[PDB]
């Protein structure tokens, strides 16, 4: 393999404005949507799953 | 602009979707426990996944694309690295506890004795032995890597690293198939209890330095490293001794001295 | 923006904000729970007429209390929004790591409203002592959901505490030591370190009761040979070290307000009050079973254990009258901070000396699991933080918002909480040696004049904490901008203005060696 | 306290891997010539059903309830006894 | 086999480290890692006070070993004096 | 049994608990006279004008403030300590008499010489009978032998309770799968109350203690008949 | 006379017993007759 | 440290070096009223002829109020002081603050 630090140096340097969680690119906007997408709907689902267990059913 | 070496970080959403597996993780155990379901904890566990590799993607990329470590920086980052071990020394410390208050002192449902009765250890010198060795040695090739490194011998750390790893592996495999040959579970009392569930958290921490050994090897595969500056490296090496050392203090109580 | 700034946050001030904000809404429901407990002790018989919501109360009242209004307040709000001022520091040492101490507290609440809502509650003490909370005699999600809810609020701290030490060990400016760093920064760092060491056993233990519950496990369970007491021990090897971490911070904010209204340059006895801090700590680790005197333990162990309880009292008094000795000669302001302040010395006076007499075991056998202790902590513990804490709020939020409160209203508030709460636990101590349990959801008719005076006071602080919502909302009502702070050159967090700017100490303090 | 061996004069990575093939695999080979030489199944003992012993308080959340997570049964009785 | 492979910092440091390694080399310290030495402090020897602007918080150790660090705002112009212990500084901008 | 209004300790009926009452008053003496101390300096610090605001020399007084401290705790510890280890003293009991916890009730075991045993619950407010104390009466009372050192032996048959009796100065847990040791004497006869005191469930206020202390032949007589 | 919140970082003027010389005066800015009189007060205060 | 003597000359001392500047003013007359004392009348006198060469009028007026104050209860102080120093205050034309009507609320 060949050393392909300076390449990325330059990506993550690059004057964008991005912050560093998006600054890889369009995979990493992706990535986050996804990740926010489970964390706030299996938020929303834990709040259905405590509304069903907060009554008589058990 | 700044005239202080330290590291202002761009504002992150992984906090709030680490939080967030956290209640998915524990909810979702709690559906799975009462519930009979596992959906919650598998969002959960996916999160956490997705939330530790973008948090730590995202600081390599601070780091060694970004260049924000600093000298000062990596001193917090050590620092930082020390508390959480002596946290999960202390984790370890309330296990160690139960097992000693249990069988020091044999209640009579055990028949007054330890090991109780009914009981039969698994013999030390075999595999308990075995993974001894396996887990010393992953301490002397970790080393070998670590002054590789700094020697900048790129061929020396990535072959030191592997066979850590390995052993890792090795050490990972003959637990679990400890684990299915044991005659006595989980369920035997305090015997199983303790010996599981002491044994079962170091599992989990062999699994997860390993990772970590196994991130720090392609990194290293990447040329992330520099002769002088890897504290991930280091960082992981001393995680690996802190799972070594864990490991010798429950071979000799809960192995040799406990049968 | 919004959600970039206050959901993404890497900023020590923001967090902070939110900490105090969370830490406020807690109070509101830990002072709800609180008067349902004085509600069903009001007049004997039953209100609640069911006894397992009552203990449901009790239980969710403390650990409102502790864990989701003292700690956040203190360590997430003050310690975020003041240690990395006072010692000159651009942030945090792990900002993004900070935020997720914060997150991860609305979860570990969340957990606990759903113990609350589900099956019949976790009625079990906020100590959860198997075998009630087991799953016999507390079958179904509620306890397990409190169990999970502890675990996230240990990481919370845990992490926080990671970030607080190496914070104030690696962001001073390079000439000023750890003897040069103020008391407050002090009582941070020596809290972290305790949280450090006490949350993980905490952990360890109730990982045990969950395993004991839904694996089959039997650590604490005699028909597998485990044993009721040895969750005990775990807990309480945290639980002492736990009511130090809730005052610690306390006895920082008030070395730093009685020196300001002294107008004092420094406390008296700095070393003093740093050896006392650390001596405090270290003995924290060594007490704990005083919580354990009537489960059956040897003399000697009863012995010892008396013994060392009672030496904290040396380095606590060199506290107290060091504070005296901060006064002494003092140029004193009666703010309201002030008012605090005083109140916090007496009323923690008050209630260490009860807590000399808990520690003598002989006389523990007949206070243990009465009122007498109820009332030894409500003066030490929940007066003690939360005076400190009203000092604090008082004190800086001029600094945190860029307002001034109104101070009449501030000192008829002080006024009102301190007539409630003297109403409402002084009595307590009558109730606990003439023999009145804790945990009690009624008492024989002897009892009633006392409960019913203490329930009256507990109306009282309602009125006072009412009051203060709307003394909050009058000053950003009215928007009184700060201009002129006395004696910065001896509180270094003022010296960037009111509030100061986002980011601060970009270009460091310069502070030579000579 | 440092063992027989004996060779410093300046630390490095070649005293480390010399350490690591010539002490460190030797004693992983050892071990695992005699742990895979005592192998071979045991004679599993007399059922006896023990009340502090295969404890069933709640049901494991998995399989029928009545199965330890890495049951074997060939060496885990149930709390009936050994299995078919 | 002693061969090679590994980046040094001189090859692939970048950033802020790179630029607090590259100054360090200079034995400069523009990103203050080290704690500044005191001149005697006299108006005609005062401590000179970098800046990047026109003020910079200064905190005074008055005498070795006090606990108490006195802290005041540093403006460009003439010299000033620690209000406790009168020692001076003058500030060096920009 | 407390009585209206009570500030103290229940009137001792035992020499441990008159023991304790000494001892409380000891040290109350020593509280009180520390926390007026702190509220009138406290006061005096904060009534004059008068200043002094330099800095302040204190290697001298923190002697004062350390060293008087600890010889206070040492006049605490000292009696604190003899009154331990004389409750742990030797005594020979005549008698063993055992009791375990339940949800929501005790049960006594005096099995020395015969298989005596019996449950003993609250009365409810609806039964009381005219006279009776709410919350503290039982059906039937751990009838005892006054004047006479006796061993109890304290656990429980499911979660943790806890046996107390205040006027007897007694507290002793009861833990399933273990059995706890305490000794009672009373100089007295008469009626003793106490109430569980771990917190055991829904009705942990409502499961109480009441000694009936007579002497030995009506104590013997008694417990023939409940066989 | 009147006092800015961006002069937070400025030497301030305080009304405090236990300082009796403020950092700065009240008033710095002086009229005709005020600049009239910081010149008497050069001279004797007897003629004040 | 030393005797009262020797602390009331190094302060004697301290005011009258002829060209004291203003900051040394405050700062001698800040530091002095930090000590468990009210000063000297020679103290007083050479601080006021201070003020005097630095052409401050108000700034003497002031520290006859400071003198008062750190008195506290004492109301026979500062009658005494004003006594011990009316030559110096006729001679410089310093007015006390009760002859500015500077006393009243
Ligand atoms: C739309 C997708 C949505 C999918 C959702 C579904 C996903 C669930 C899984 C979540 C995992 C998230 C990962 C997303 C990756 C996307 C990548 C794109 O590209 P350069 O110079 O630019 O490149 C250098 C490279 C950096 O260099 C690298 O290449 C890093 C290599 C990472 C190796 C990760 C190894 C994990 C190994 C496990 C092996 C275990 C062995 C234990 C012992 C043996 C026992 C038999 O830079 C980085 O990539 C930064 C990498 C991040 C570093 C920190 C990552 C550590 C995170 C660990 C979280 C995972 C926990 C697993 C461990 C615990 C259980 C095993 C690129 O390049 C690398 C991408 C590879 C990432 C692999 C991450 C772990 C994979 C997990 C296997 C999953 C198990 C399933 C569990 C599910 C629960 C229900
Ligand atoms: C201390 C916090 C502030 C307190 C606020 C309330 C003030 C309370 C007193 C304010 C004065 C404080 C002491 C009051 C004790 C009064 C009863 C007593 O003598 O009780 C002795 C024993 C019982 O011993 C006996 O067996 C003897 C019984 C004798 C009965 C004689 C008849 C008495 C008539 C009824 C009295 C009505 C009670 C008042 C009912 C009180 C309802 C609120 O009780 C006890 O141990 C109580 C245990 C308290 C331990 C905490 C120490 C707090 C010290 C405060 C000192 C600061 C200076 C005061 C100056 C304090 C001013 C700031
Ligand atoms: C802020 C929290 C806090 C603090 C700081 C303390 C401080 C102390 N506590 Fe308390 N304590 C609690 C919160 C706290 N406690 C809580 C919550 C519980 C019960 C938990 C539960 O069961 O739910 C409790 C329970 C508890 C018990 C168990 C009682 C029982 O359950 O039977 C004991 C026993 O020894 C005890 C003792 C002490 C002592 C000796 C101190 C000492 O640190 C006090 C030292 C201070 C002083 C002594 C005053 C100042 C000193 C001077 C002016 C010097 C001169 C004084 C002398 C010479 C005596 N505490
Ligand atoms: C920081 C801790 C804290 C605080 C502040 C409080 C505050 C109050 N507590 Fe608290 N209390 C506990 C910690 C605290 N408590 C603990 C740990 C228990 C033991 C639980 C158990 O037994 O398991 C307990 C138990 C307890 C009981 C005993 C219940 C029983 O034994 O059955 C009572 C009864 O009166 C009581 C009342 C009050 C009242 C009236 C207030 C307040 O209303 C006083 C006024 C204060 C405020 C209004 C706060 C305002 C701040 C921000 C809004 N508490
Ligand atoms: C190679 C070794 C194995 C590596 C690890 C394997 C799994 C462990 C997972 C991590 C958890 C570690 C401890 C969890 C407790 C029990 C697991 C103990 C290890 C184990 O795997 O125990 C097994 C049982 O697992 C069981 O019950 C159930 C297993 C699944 C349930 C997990 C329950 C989750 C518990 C939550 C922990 C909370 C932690 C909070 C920490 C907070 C810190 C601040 C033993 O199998 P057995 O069939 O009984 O006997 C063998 C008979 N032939
Ligand atoms: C600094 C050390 C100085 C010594 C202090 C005393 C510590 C002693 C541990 C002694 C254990 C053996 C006791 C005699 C047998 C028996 C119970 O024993 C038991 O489990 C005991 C089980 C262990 C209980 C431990 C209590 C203290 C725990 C502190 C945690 C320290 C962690 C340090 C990090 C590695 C009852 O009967
Ligand atoms: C159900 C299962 C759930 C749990 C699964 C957990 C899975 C595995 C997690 C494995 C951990 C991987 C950690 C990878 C971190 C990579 C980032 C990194 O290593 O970052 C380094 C900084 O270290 C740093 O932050 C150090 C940060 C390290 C922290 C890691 C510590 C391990 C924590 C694990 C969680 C504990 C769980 C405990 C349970 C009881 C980057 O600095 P350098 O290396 O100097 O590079 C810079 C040079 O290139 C310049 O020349
Ligand atoms: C019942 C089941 C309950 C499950 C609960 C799960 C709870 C939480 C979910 C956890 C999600 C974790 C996500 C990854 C977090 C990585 C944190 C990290 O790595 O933090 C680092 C600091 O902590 C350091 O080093 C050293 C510290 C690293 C800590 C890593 C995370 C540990 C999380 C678990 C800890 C438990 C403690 C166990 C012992 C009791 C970096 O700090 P930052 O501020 O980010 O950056 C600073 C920049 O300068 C870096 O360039
Ligand atoms: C905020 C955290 C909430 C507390 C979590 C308590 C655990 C909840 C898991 C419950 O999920 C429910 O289970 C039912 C029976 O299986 C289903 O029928 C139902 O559809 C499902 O949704
Ligand atoms: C491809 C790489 C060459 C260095 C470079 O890329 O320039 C070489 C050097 C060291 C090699 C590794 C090390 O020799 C250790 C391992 C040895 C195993 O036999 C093969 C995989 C193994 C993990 C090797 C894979 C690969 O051939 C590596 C990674
Ligand atoms: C309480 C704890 C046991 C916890 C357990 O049952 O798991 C035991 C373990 C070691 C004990 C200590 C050690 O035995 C040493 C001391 C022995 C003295 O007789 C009493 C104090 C003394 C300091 C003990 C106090 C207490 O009984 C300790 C700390
Ligand atoms: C030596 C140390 C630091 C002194 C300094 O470097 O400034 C000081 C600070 C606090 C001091 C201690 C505290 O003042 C409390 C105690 C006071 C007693 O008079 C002597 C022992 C005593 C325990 C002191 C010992 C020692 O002088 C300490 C520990
Ligand atoms: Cu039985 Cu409480
Ligand atoms: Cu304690
Ligand atoms: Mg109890
Ligand atoms: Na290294
Ligand atoms: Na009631
Ligand atoms: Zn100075």
């Amino acid at each position: 393999f060949e050393n392909r630090v300076a390449e990325k140096q330059k990506l993550f340097q690059e004057d964008n404005g991005l912050p560093v969680h998006l600054k890889g690119g369009a995979t990493d906007n992706i990535l986050y949507r996804v990740t926010m997408t489970l964390c706030l709907g299996g938020t929303l689902y834990s709040l259905y799953c405590l509304g069903w267990a907060s009554f008589p059913h058990k | 602009h700044q005239t202080h070496a330290y590291h202002m970080v761009n504002p992150s959403p992984w906090p709030l979707t680490g939080a967030l597996s956290a209640l998915l993780m524990t909810s979702g155990l709690t559906m799975w426990f009462h519930f009979n379901s596992m959906t919650l904890l598998m969002i959960g566990l996916t999160t956490n996944m997705l939330t530790m590799y973008q948090w730590w993607r995202d600081v390599i990329r601070e780091s060694t694309f970004q260049g924000h470590h600093t000298p000062a920086v990596q001193k917090g980052l050590r620092y930082g690295m020390i508390l959480f071990i002596i946290s999960e020394v202390l984790f370890f410390t309330g296990f160690f506890w139960a097992f000693y208050h249990s069988s020091l002192a044999p209640t009579p449902e055990l028949g007054g004795c330890w090991p109780p009765t009914g009981i039969h250890p698994l013999n030390p010198l075999e595999v308990p032995l075995l993974n001894t060795s396996v887990l010393l040695a992953s301490g002397v090739s970790i080393t070998w890597a670590h002054h590789s490194l700094m020697e900048g011998d790129r061929k020396h750390m990535l072959q030191a690293l592997f066979i850590t790893i390995t052993l890792g592996v090795y050490f990972t495999l003959l637990q679990a198939s400890e684990y299915y040959e044991a005659p006595f579970t989980i369920s035997d009392g305090v015997y199983g209890s303790t010996f599981f569930v002491a044994t079962g958290f170091h599992g989990l921490h062999v699994i997860i330095g390993s990772t970590f050994l196994i991130v720090c090897f392609f990194r290293q595969l990447k040329f992330h490293f520099t002769s002088n500056h890897h504290f991930g490296f280091e960082a992981a090496a001393w995680y690996w001794h802190f799972v070594d050392v864990v490991w010798l203090f429950l071979y000799v109580s809960i192995y040799w001295w406990g049968s | 923006m919004f959600i970039n700034r206050w959901l993404f946050s890497t900023n020590h001030k923001d967090i902070g904000t939110l900490y105090l904000l969370f830490g406020a809404w807690a109070g509101m429901v830990g002072t709800a729970l609180s008067l349902l407990i004085r509600a069903e002790l009001g007049q004997p018989g039953t209100l609640l007429g069911d006894d397992q919501i009552y203990n449901v109360v009790v239980t969710a009242h403390a650990f409102v209390m502790i864990f989701f209004m003292v700690m956040p307040i203190m360590i997430g709000g003050f310690g975020n929004w003041l240690v990395p001022l006072m010692i000159g520091a651009p942030d945090m040492a792990f900002p993004r790591m900070n935020n997720m101490s914060f997150w991860l507290l609305p979860p570990s609440f969340l957990l606990l409203l759903a113990s609350s809502m589900v099956e019949a509650g976790a009625g079990t003490g906020w100590t959860v002592y198997p075998p009630l909370a087991g799953n016999l005699a507390h079958a179904g999600a509620s306890v397990d959901l409190t169990i999970f809810s502890l675990h996230l609020a240990g990481v919370s701290s845990i992490l926080g505490a990671i970030n607080f030490i190496t914070t104030i060990i690696n962001m001073k400016p390079p000439a000023m030591s750890q003897y040069q760093t103020p008391l407050f920064v002090w009582s941070v760092m020596i809290t972290a370190v305790l949280l450090l060491l006490s949350l993980p056993v905490l952990a360890a233990g109730i990982t045990m009761l969950l395993t004991d519950r839904n694996l089959n496990t039997t650590f604490f369970d005699p028909a597998g040979g485990g044993d009721p007491i040895l969750y005990q021990h775990l807990f309480w090897f945290f639980g002492h070290p736990e009511v130090y971490i809730l005052i610690l911070p306390g006895f920082g904010m008030i070395s730093h307000i009685v020196t300001y209204y002294s107008g004092k340059k420094e406390p008296f006895g700095y070393m003093g009050m740093v050896w006392a801090m650390m001596s405090i700590g270290f003995l924290g680790f060594i007490v704990w079973a005083h919580h354990m005197f009537t489960v059956g333990m040897d003399v000697d162990t009863r012995a010892y254990f008396t013994s060392a309880t009672m030496i904290i009292a040396i380095p606590t008094g060199v506290k107290v009258f060091s504070w005296l000795a901060t006064l002494h000669g003092g140029n004193i302001k009666w703010s309201p901070a002030m008012m605090w302040a005083l109140g916090f010395i007496f009323l923690f006076t008050v209630g260490g000396l009860t807590g000399i007499v808990l520690a003598n075991s002989s006389l523990d056998i007949v206070l243990h699991d009465t009122y007498y202790v109820v009332a030894h902590f409500h003066y030490v513990l929940s007066m003690g933080a939360v005076f400190a804490i009203m000092g604090g709020f008082v004190h800086w939020f001029p600094l945190f918002s860029g307002y001034t409160l109104n101070d009449t209203w501030a000192k008829i508030h002080f006024a009102i909480m301190f007539v409630g709460v003297n109403m409402t636990f002084f009595p307590q101590h009558f109730l606990g040696l003439s023999g009145m349990p804790r945990r009690y959801s009624d008492y024989p008719d002897a009892y009633t004049m006392w409960n019913t005076i203490s329930s009256m006071g507990s109306f009282i602080s309602l009125t006072a904490v009412m009051l203060m919502v709307f003394i909050i909302w009058e000053a950003f009502a009215s928007k009184r901008e700060v201009l002129t702070v006395d004696l910065t050159t001896t509180n270094l967090e003022w010296l960037n203005g009111c509030p100061p700017p986002y980011h601060t100490f970009e270009e460091p303090t310069y502070v030579n060696l000579k | 306290a440092s063992a027989a061996k004996g060779d410093h004069g300046g630390t490095g990575a070649r005293t480390w891997r010399f350490l690591t093939f010539g002490l460190a695999l030797p004693s992983v080979a050892l071990c695992t010539l005699n742990s895979w030489l005592h192998s071979g199944h045991r004679e599993r003992p007399a059922f006896i059903p023990y009340h502090h012993l295969r404890i069933r308080t709640k049901p494991f959340s998995w399989g029928d309830g009545n199965h330890t997570f890495f049951h074997n049964p060939r060496v885990n009785p149930l709390p009936t006894g050994y299995e078919k | 086999a002693s061969g090679g492979g590994v980046p040094t910092d001189e090859e692939q440091a970048t950033g802020l480290e790179r630029e607090v390694m590259l100054a360090a080399r200079k034995g400069q310290d523009p990103y203050n890692i080290l704690a500044p030495k005191a001149t005697s402090g006299t108006k005609e020897d005062p401590n000179l006070v970098p800046s990047i602007t026109n003020k910079r918080i200064v905190g005074c150790i008055c005498e070795e070993d006090n606990s108490t660090v006195i802290w005041f705002w540093l403006h460009k112009g003439e010299a000033q004096r620690c209000p406790s212990c009168g020692t001076h500084y003058k500030l060096v901008p920009h | 049994m407390a009585y209206p209004m009570q500030l103290g300790f229940q009137d001792a009926t035992s020499p441990i608990m008159e023991e304790l009452l000494h001892f409380h008053d000891h040290t109350l003496m020593i509280v009180f006279l520390i926390s007026s101390l702190v509220l009138y300096i406290i006061s005096l610090m904060l009534t004059t004008k008068l200043t002094h605001t330099s800095t302040m020399d204190a290697q001298e007084v923190e002697t004062i403030w350390t060293i008087l401290p600890a010889i206070i705790l040492i006049l605490i510890a000292l009696p604190s300590l003899r009154i331990l280890y004389m409750m742990d003293e030797i005594n020979n009991p005549s008698l063993t008499v055992k009791t375990m916890g339940h949800q929501w009730y005790w049960s006594y075991e005096y099995t020395d010489y015969e298989d005596l045993s019996f449950d003993s619950y609250m009365i409810p407010t609806s039964e009381l009978k005219p006279g009776e104390l709410r919350l503290l009466e039982v059906d039937n009372r751990v009838v005892l032998p006054m004047e006479m050192t006796i061993r109890m032996l304290v656990s429980s048959e499911d979660v943790l309770h806890s046996w107390a009796v205040p006027s007897l100065g007694l507290k002793t847990d009861a833990i399933p799968g273990r059995l706890n040791q305490t000794t009672l004497m009373s100089s007295r006869p008469g009626l003793y109350y106490g109430q569980c005191s771990e917190i055991c469930g829904s009705n942990h206020s409502f499961m109480p203690i009441v000694l009936e202390l007579v002497p030995l032949k009506y104590f013997e007589k008694w417990s023939a008949s409940m066989l | 006379s009147v006092v800015k919140s961006e002069d937070y970082a400025l030497p301030s003027y305080v009304d405090r017993r236990d300082y009796p010389l403020p950092d700065v005066a009240h008033v710095k800015n002086l009229s005709a007759s005020q600049k009239a009189l910081k010149e008497k007060e050069k001279a004797s205060w007897s003629s004040l | 440290h030393e005797t009262d003597e020797e602390f009331d000359a190094r302060w004697v001392t301290y005011f009258n070096k002829p060209d004291i500047d203003a900051w040394e003013l405050r700062k001698g007359m800040n530091t002095l009223v930090g000590y468990d004392l009210v000063p000297e009348p020679k103290i007083i006198d050479a601080a006021l002829r201070a003020c005097r060469r630095l052409n401050d009028f108000a700034s003497a007026v002031r520290i006859l109020e400071v003198v008062k104050d750190k008195a506290g209860p004492h109301k026979e102080i500062y009658p005494y002081v004003i006594q011990e120093l009316r030559p110096t205050l006729n001679e410089l034309g310093i007015s006390t603050p009760e002859e500015l009507g500077l006393d009243k609320v």
